[PDB]
């Protein structure tokens, strides 16, 4: 049991570990049901909700990347598999996201910023260069501000794969008006979307 | 009631039969994702209509 509990789980040996820990009839497709987990482990729905926040079983497609122990199943564009995506970052005075939503996503057509809630951020966000680095308003929130697909709010092009893989691009200026630049927030970022 | 061994076995039989005809009970599922609306949202006569 100690060996089982103290073995690292990575994508390199993910399937091997799954086959070691579960039978041939126990597949991730079967595991994806909360009632299946409850009837397999002899636990209760609220007790397993203590671990898992909310799994989308025909629920809203609101994305909602959040705190450590969240595994989200969702229908995505360029992956024929439900991906549980985990976000953990710390800029100034922020823990999960805070301040509306300042995060990163992988759901859309290409690699860009997040849409945690589908309403566009009222705060005029400017994506500068790397953490605590002034480079001007490169990604200026402007027209279009459209939805029904994960899109860019006037070419947030600074958000790329480099900042997708454990990035440093949560740092962003605040703008009370449309052009009043001031420094509010900056720190480390971590994103991982996994099976 | 009588706590005899055969009586307890018969009660076991009856209770197993009751479980068999009762099946399996379901649990709460709507409380997983039911949102928390405001009083105005709850009393919206337009939504009710």
């Amino acid at each position: 049991l100690y060996n089982i509990l103290t073995e690292e789980i990575t994508e390199k040996n993910a399937d091997a570990l799954f086959a070691q820990n579960f039978s041939e009839n126990i597949t991730p497709e079967n595991f994806a049901s909360q009632s299946w987990i409850a009837k397999y482990y002899g636990l209760e729905l609220s007790e397993v909700q203590k671990y898992l926040g909310m799994l989308q079983n025909g629920y809203s497609d609101s994305t909602s990347a959040y705190v450590d122990n969240i595994s989200t199943g969702l229908v995505v564009n360029n992956e024929s598999k439900l991906e549980a995506y985990k976000i953990t970052r710390v800029k100034t005075d922020d823990y999960d996201k805070n301040i509306n939503y300042f995060d990163l996503m992988y759901e859309g057509n290409n690699q860009f910023f997040i849409r945690a809630n589908f309403k566009v951020s009222r705060e005029f966000g400017a994506t500068l260069r790397k953490n605590a680095g002034p480079s001007g308003i490169v990604g200026s929130l402007s027209g279009p501000l459209i939805a029904n697909t994960n899109f860019k709010s006037n070419y947030l092009s600074n958000i790329s794969d480099s900042e997708y893989k454990n990035g440093v691009k949560i740092y962003a200026y605040r703008y009370t008006s449309s052009t009043s630049a001031t420094n509010q927030g900056g720190g480390i970022f971590t994103f991982e979307s996994y099976p | 009631r009588e706590l005899t061994r055969d009586a307890l076995n018969e009660a076991k039989m009856w209770y197993v039969r009751t479980l068999e005809l009762l099946g399996d009970e379901p649990e709460d599922y709507g409380s997983q994702q039911w949102a928390a609306p405001s009083l105005s949202g709850a009393a919206s006569q337009t939504v009710q209509a």
